[PDB]
């Protein structure tokens, strides 16, 4: 997936 | 007495004309060729053929709903042996007894998208109009003529005609390929990717100026974008990030386009679901690359690292992911300046159309004034970030890594970062970085001074030194932090969305830190770390300041009762001003010193002191030498303990 850090 | 023409029927030649153009699996049923190139029609006759001296033969040809010739979306031009470059021409190539063949050929700046061919042959006194039939126009990366063009055939192969490739997932140290069928030749697509064209808000807007527009892939390529992930319903994808896509399917299970352009339109192009960065970016490439657009998907690679209060910022849109995906296509750019031809950037990911196309050069030049969207790009693969602790880089965020793409025609990755970043500390890199964000500093401050018990404002001190106003976001907030480096909860916070900095100006934000907050929260430190973090989103350049401050005790006044002469005959006046809001329970004094006492005076407290009240005690000393003297005092309490203090005499 695409994660925000 | 010559008779006119009957066509028998019209021969569309989807052999030849897949061959020559580049378009063999599109042509199983219909007519599709590429714009700035001769292609192949052979008119069967029943009677008498066409004879030059006796017939005049003109075509029309009309695309869109509302065609007129000054917009490029219709064109009448006859048969003839005379061919002028760049415009619509019908000649003879060969001549049968029955067949006429005729070699049709388009602008290399032609709208793309669905043409009507009409035919008129009049015979002398005569004539008679009807239409042949359809052919779709589409753009050529092969035609020298055309914006799209590319001068490499293994490029074309790859950009336009391959329909699979390799979109590039997970962190900078871990990459993984991930195969991919953008089947952008299958059944339906080249039909979606019209529709998808002819449902866009500018179509809507003004049909007939529209398929003008379609000549340019700037234009498309725009639209292109900010369809497959549309605010309306007509879009394309649906995006969702939180492990919960039961209801449609699963972003990581897609291995294609396909499936995704005919669910959409199988129900009334309606939002997929779902979707993610790569997913619209592969969607936007098997549309582009339907169209004829050299295209291809990149991976940019963000790392971050140590509760950083970066990570904190985010823990709790326009953000910092572990990877993100877009597009870029090859064309030229004659809207721009000289010199931007070549590789655009394009994010069908969240005028409505964003984002681009952009030069990468443009990016990694950072001419942020270079249309379309240059800031936006720019953010994705720059973030400058910035410590003060009394300026000192910070690298606890790295972003522009290892930016990857297919390589052309082999099953590996190709390493294009070197095309959006100069080499990190360059003569380039910096003159770049000032073309781009065109004296800005903080720190904390405390002002008045901080007592355990007291309430107090702690301030972030902003300094545009510089003349230009920017808009900022600033969080600013407080922890109590240990003597052995562990952080505690929040006993402070605020976060401020818009915060406007008029030039050559200063701010000082207030933060308050209450005792209710702190109190119960801290360790024997009486440590708390207020830290604020100064976001300039636009060029994603970020400022943090960190502070630690001391809750410091309260004073232990001493006072000598009696006289100094090397004799006897003094007492102590030792008080200490409860700084807290409480009942401070179970109160003692401990005095000492050598030279004073030979008697640790020990006094209880039987009275509870309360908030501001203080607490006076005695002790009598009998002083024996003459030299320098300190007399030394400690106190304890039920919730405030250890809090020393001392006296010189003589
Ligand atoms: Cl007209």
């Amino acid at each position: 997936p695409a994660l925000p850090f | 007495m010559a008779e006119e023409l009957v066509l028998e029927r019209c021969d569309l030649e989807l052999e030849t004309n897949g061959r020559d153009h580049h378009t063999a699996d599109l042509c199983r049923e219909k007519l599709v060729v590429r714009r700035g190139q001769p292609f192949w029609l052979t008119l069967h006759f029943e009677g008498r053929n066409y004879e030059a001296s006796v017939d005049s033969l003109t075509f029309s040809v009309v695309t869109g709903p509302a065609p007129s010739q000054e917009a490029g979306t219709k064109a009448r031009f006859p048969l003839r042996d005379a061919v002028e470059e760049g415009d619509w021409t019908a000649t003879v190539v060969d001549q049968q007894d029955c067949t006429l063949s005729l070699q049709l050929t388009t602008p290399a700046n032609a709208p793309i998208g669905l043409y009507r061919l009409s035919l008129e042959a009049s015979t002398g006194y005569q004539g008679s109009s009807f239409v042949l039939g359809h052919f779709i126009l589409l753009f050529n990366a092969w035609c020298p003529a055309d914006a799209v063009y590319l001068d490499s055939e293994e490029e074309r192969q790859e950009y336009v005609l391959t329909q699979q490739g390799f979109i590039y997932q997970g962190s900078a140290k871990f990459i993984k390929n991930i195969p991919w069928n953008f089947g952008q030749f299958e059944d339906g697509i080249l039909d979606i990717c019209l529709i998808l064209l002819d449902v866009n808000p500018k179509f809507l807007k003004n049909a007939g100026r529209d398929c003008s527009r379609r000549s340019s892939p700037v234009y498309v390529g725009r639209v292109v974008s900010g369809m497959v992930n549309c605010n309306d319903d007509q879009g394309v994808l649906l995006g969702r990030w939180d492990n919960n896509y039961g209801d449609g399917v699963s972003p990581m299970s897609w291995i294609g386009s396909v499936d995704i352009l005919r669910r959409w339109k199988n129900h009334g192009c309606q939002r997929v679901k779902y979707g993610q960065c790569w997913v619209f970016a592969a969607v936007a490439c098997t549309v582009l690359r339907c169209l004829g657009i050299p295209t291809r998907v990149v991976t940019n690679y963000n790392s971050a690292h140590d509760s950083n209060l970066l990570i904190e910022y985010f823990r709790n849109s326009e953000m910092i992911w572990n990877f993100h995906c877009w597009v870029e296509s090859w064309m030229t750019r004659p809207d721009l300046q000289p010199g931007y031809e070549g590789w655009q950037a394009l994010d069908p990911t969240p005028g409505t159309y964003c984002c681009g196309p952009v030069p990468v050069r443009a990016i990694k030049e950072g001419d942020l004034s270079t249309k379309y969207d240059a800031p936006f790009v720019f953010a994705e693969v720059n973030a400058d970030v910035v410590d003060w602790i009394q300026k000192s880089i910070n690298r606890s965020l790295i972003v522009g890594l290892k930016i990857s793409t297919k390589s052309v025609g082999r099953d590996e990755r190709e390493d294009i970062t070197h095309t959006y970043k100069y080499p990190e500390g360059s003569s380039e890199e910096r003159e770049a970085f000032t073309r781009a964000n065109h004296g800005m500093a903080m720190r904390i401050r405390v002002g008045q001074s901080m007592n355990m018990g007291s309430d107090f404002d702690v301030f972030a001190h902003i300094t545009n030194n510089t003349a230009e106003e920017y808009v900022c976001r600033l969080l600013l907030c407080a922890r109590t932090v240990s003597y052995n480096g562990i952080l505690g909860p929040e006993c402070g916070t605020k976060y401020l969305l818009n915060l406007n900095l008029e030039p050559f100006s200063e701010k000082s934000v207030p933060l308050c830190i209450l005792y209710e907050k702190y109190r119960d929260c801290l360790t024997e430190s009486n440590l708390i770390k207020v830290r604020a973090l100064l976001v300039e989103p636009v060029i994603n350049s970020y400022l943090l300041a960190e502070r630690d401050l001391y809750l410091e005790n309260p004073e232990i006044k001493i006072r000598i009762l009696g006289e100094p002469k090397q004799k006897r005959k003094l007492v102590a006046e030792v008080s200490l001003q409860n700084p807290l809001p409480v009942a401070l329970e179970g109160c003692t004094f401990t005095v000492e010193g050598a030279g004073l006492t030979e008697e640790q005076k020990t006094v209880e407290i039987p009275d509870p002191v309360e908030a501001g009240e203080e607490v006076k005690v005695r002790m009598d000393l009998l002083p024996l030498h003459m030299g320098l003297h300190k007399l030394v005092v400690n106190f304890e309490s039920d919730k405030l303990k250890a809090v020393k203090g001392f006296r010189n005499v003589i």
